[PDB]
């Protein structure tokens, strides 16, 4: 049914048209921390605790 | 070495992202402290990770 068909009389016929889509993408932040005492880093079990 | 008792015990420090992980230190997000401070811990979810 959707054939291009032409004829002899070659006309205005048969037009096509084409499309421009686009894809984004965000950027976004993260992080975390943690806090810690002197008193827990000077005399603490462990010598490599950090 | 002698001169030291006949047990010997050694440490064994958890991840971060560990359930065994149980700990009070814990912000979230926006800035209320919480419950957990292992950052959703092992938990392979969809949810609680999000």
């Amino acid at each position: 049914s959707k054939l291009p068909l032409l004829t002899e009389n070659g006309g205005r016929v048969n037009r096509v048209g084409f499309t421009r889509l686009s894809r984004e993408g965000s950027i976004h932040k993260f992080g975390f921390f943690y806090e810690f005492t002197q008193e827990s880093l000077d005399f603490d079990s462990d010598d490599q605790l950090k | 070495p002698k001169n030291m008792g006949k047990t010997i015990k050694v440490y064994e420090y958890v991840p971060l992202l560990d359930d065994r992980n149980i700990n009070d230190q814990g912000i979230d997000a926006n800035g209320a402290h919480i419950v957990n401070g292992n950052l959703y811990g092992s938990s392979k979810d969809i949810g609680t990770i999000t």
